[PDB]
């Protein structure tokens, strides 16, 4: 997260950390054992973290539990980066520091703010990745501009949030994490071009149109 | 020749450490690659990299 702020411990507690060994990755708790995160995200030997603030010391609050199950979306395109979307199913479930986020009821509108949350780096020229989490208010920006800033790139399925002065925005390390607006998950971080350029603001999953699929997808596994 | 090519994090956000054949150095170094869009001088292990790109 590039020009955001300390949350604060345990303030995101549907926030989780991809960890293979190192933290990879972030994603959002939906009920005590499934995942939501990005499709990009998709790695064998996961372990998610829980109850994390400063991901690299043991402070008593967390819960590692590995994957048992990682279902990137049928119609995902690494190619498009359409539908970049998983569920990771936890081994064991989560003892609910620690809590599930509520799937959208219904689609965001432009001008929303949202919160943006993750252990990416922080530095849009440079690298520093954090220890504590960090955080960052964006409004959720109309289909037209998103489009205007990446022609012939946008699908339906994403939307862009930020600030197009640049300065704000998700950054390497934040990917399969949440964009949570009035309380509802709205958004997986995704893709940008760099990391908080401007006139580029950052791309992320429209979790709205999944919502189906994955109440569907977590009651058959 | 790809190994002669500069490492390629991509516009995806992750932080997947990957090696890239380093011509420069002779050797095989570790880069962050964003989970998406890679290009062939991106290897998961230095063996890999080693095999492909050694000595190019
Ligand atoms: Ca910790």
């Amino acid at each position: 997260i590039v020009g955001g702020y300390t949350c604060g411990a345990n303030t995101v507690p549907y926030q989780v950390s991809l960890n293979s060994g190192y933290h990879f990755c972030g994603g959002s708790l939906i009920n005590s054992q499934w995942v939501v995160s990005a499709a990009h995200c998709y790695k064998s030997g996961i372990q998610v973290r829980l109850g994390e603030d400063n991901i690299n010391v043991v402070e008593g609050n967390e819960q590692f539990i590995s994957a048992s199950k990682s279902i990137v979306h049928p119609s995902y395109n690494s190619n498009t980066l359409n539908n970049d979307i998983m569920l990771i199913k936890l081994k064991s479930a989560a003892s609910l520091r620690v809590a599930s986020i509520s799937l959208p009821t219904s689609c965001a509108s432009a001008g929303t703010q949202c919160l943006i949350s993750g252990w990416g780096n922080t530095k849009s020229s440079g690298t520093s990745y954090p220890d504590v989490l960090k955080c960052l208010k964006a409004p959720i920006l109309s289909d037209s501009s998103c489009k205007s800033a990446y022609p012939g790139q946008i699908t339906s399925n994403m939307f862009c949030a930020g600030y197009l002065e640049g300065g704000k925005d998700s950054c390497q390390g934040d990917s399969g994490g949440p964009v949570v607006c009035s309380g509802k998950l709205q958004g997986i971080v995704s893709w940008g071009s760099g990391c908080a350029q401007k006139n580029k603001p950052g791309v992320y999953t429209k979790v709205c149109n999944y919502v189906s699929w994955i109440k569907q997808t977590i009651a058959s596994n | 020749d790809f190994c002669l090519e500069p490492p390629y994090t991509g516009p995806c956000w992750a932080r997947i450490i990957r090696y890239f054949y380093n011509a420069k150095a002779g050797l095989c170094q570790t880069f962050v690659y964003g989970g998406c869009r890679a290009k062939r001088n991106n290897f998961k292990s230095a063996e890999d990299c080693l095999r492909t790109c050694g000595g190019a």
